[PDB]
């Protein structure tokens, strides 16, 4: 959905040409923020529509201050081949958990 | 183990060697054992061979990371070679943690 606004109209259209982008990380290479306990999980109740989290992570930093370390790393997002995908495309994932005891 | 590498339940095993004895002159009989030996030494070549197994590094890491460099300023010598003496010296050390990667 495309949205502009002229002088406060704020109009709302559906682009039907643009993308969006999907990747899973299999290897496990970036930093996994997922199992710490944080908000943007799918909600508890069916009928509620729910906004995707923003992904970020911290690196090293120096002395227990703001500053990097020659260790901190970045890694591109972009650098992943990843799936696009337009109105018709979708996506699939399948996966098979490792074995674990019994809750 | 404490100060490093691999525990071991069954290391390599421990090889040992000894210079058999070659006894000097004895002229009579005795029921004492002989004391007096010819001395002597032994010399010669050992080879080693041994075959490692390694874990590729797959990262996704965009900018460049740590490696170990030969780096001294206004050196009197090269480190890990003869002195001028024919004394090997080697100034500091080196371990094996350079390369980063995400917990």
């Amino acid at each position: 959905k495309e949205v502009t606004v002229q002088d406060s109209t704020t109009t709302i259209a559906n682009n039907l040409t643009s993308t969006v982008q999907v990747f899973t990380d299999d290897d496990y290479q970036l930093p996994y923020v997922v199992g710490n306990g944080t908000e943007g999980c799918l909600p508890a109740f069916p009928p509620q529509v729910f906004t995707l989290p923003q992904y970020g992570y911290a690196t090293l930093n120096r002395d227990n201050t703001e500053n990097p370390t020659e260790r901190s790393s970045f890694f591109c997002l972009e650098y992943f081949p990843s799936k696009m995908l337009r109105t018709g495309n979708n996506f699939e994932f399948t996966y098979n958990f490792e074995e674990v005891p019994f809750h | 183990p404490a100060m490093g590498g691999f525990g071991l339940k069954h290391p390599p095993p421990m090889m040992l060697i000894k210079n058999t004895p070659v006894p000097g002159n004895i002229t009579s009989f005795s029921d004492v054992p002989v004391s007096s030996f010819i001395t002597q030494y032994s010399t010669g070549q050992v080879t080693v061979e041994m075959e490692w197994e390694l874990k590729k590094e797959n990262s996704k890491r965009w900018n460049p990371e740590i490696q170990y460099t030969n780096n001294y300023n206004d050196p009197q010598f090269v480190d890990f070679a003869p002195d001028s003496t024919g004394e090997y010296r080697t100034t500091r050390p080196i371990g094996t943690r350079y390369l980063t990667r995400p917990l």
